[PDB]
């Protein structure tokens, strides 16, 4: 990662767990570090990042391509596409601010969403795109 | 840096001081020009070409397209283009500041398919002084 | 270097002083004339043409064309050739100074097309002692 990349993810996690919607879907269940116990089951996660750095002459900055899933055990998986919606509208024009850095925005990119392990799980992908500046 | 979404150009509905921005917007692009009137003598330096600058006749263009979404503001650039107008457009730039000219219509085309959206691009170009509010 | 914004040609109001520029005028010259009055003897050193100087008689025509915006100035140029006067006129060469002399309005003319602006030309002749007032 660039400098401010470290910053980003406590930036969007604390964006998320304020956010009152999916604070009723999903509950305290937002993590990169799922804590040990029976795992609830409709949780989001925010780890897989990627970095591409749009930089310049004058400084540096970046492009986050950073990825939040949710899972969910639901029999159907509306129950995680409403999920989802609560992620997104959290998030695209964000207005956060940063512990190093800024950011100048965060807009949305490809979302995947199909079944993963046994047709069981099923986990939608949201990239979404920080343009930041070091 | 400075988003890019923050970077909109918006019309007169009303005619007299009120703004509202287009539409579907995809991209924008203030682009200005200087027509460079050249004064070079027979002596110049040991050879070099040299510009006077205030002279020369100075203008911009702007070039919007987007998705065609039917607003206030859409129907209004019509009435431009078949009541030939010359309205107060603007164009903010994120940290600079408002523009605040008046720009004909020049070219509007409104373009389609078969399994694709409504589209359209925007063409305009100066037609007065310009401003700058910062 | 001299722009050519600053070359204006002033015309009288009021016929005493009150000197305005005419319009939009887009190109403007003044131009000068001598005679050249041929005295060449039977000896000439080799058959050169010798000329006099102050024998011939000198000249100044204006030159100018532009936009017809309606001024007062503009209507002023366009009576003065009905009642047919030669009232004093004033060309500013940009940073030589003031020319002040009177001038007859021989030709305007009016000129208009289907897909342009009207446009007027205008041309003078001297009417008496041209000055240099610098």
């Amino acid at each position: 990662s660039y400098a401010v990349a470290g910053a980003l993810q406590a930036a969007v996690y604390q964006q998320l767990r304020a956010d009152a919607v999916l604070a009723a879907l999903v509950g305290t269940a937002v993590y990169d570090a799922v804590p040990p116990g029976p795992l609830a089951g409709t949780y989001v996660s925010l780890g897989p990042e990627d970095v591409a750095d749009a930089s310049d002459k004058t400084g540096a900055g970046a492009v986050h391509d950073f990825v939040i899933s949710v899972i969910t055990d639901a029999a159907g998986f509306a129950t995680a596409k409403a999920a989802a919606a609560a992620v997104s509208d959290a998030l695209v024009g964000a207005d956060l601010v940063l512990s190093r850095g800024r950011l100048v925005g965060l807009w949305f990119l490809r979302a995947k969403a199909r079944r993963v392990e046994k047709a069981d799980m099923r986990r939608i992908d949201l990239v979404f795109r920080a343009r930041v500046e070091g | 840096a400075q988003n890019g979404k923050d970077l909109l150009i918006k019309l007169d509905l009303t005619g007299s001081g009120q703004f509202e921005t287009i539409a579907g917007l995809r991209a924008t692009r203030i682009s200005f020009n200087a027509e460079t009137v050249d004064v070079t003598s027979l002596e110049s330096q040991g050879g070099w070409r040299e510009l006077l600058g205030g002279a020369g006749v100075r203008s911009a263009s702007i070039s919007g397209a987007g998705v065609f979404k039917d607003a206030d503001t859409d129907e209004r650039a019509r009435q431009i283009f078949f009541d030939g107008e010359v309205p107060e457009f603007q164009v903010i730039i994120p940290d600079f500041g408002i523009v605040q000219g008046p720009f004909m219509i020049t070219s509007i085309d409104y373009a389609g398919s078969h399994n694709g959206e409504a589209s359209y691009e925007l063409a305009m170009a100066s037609a007065g002084a310009l401003s700058f509010t910062a």
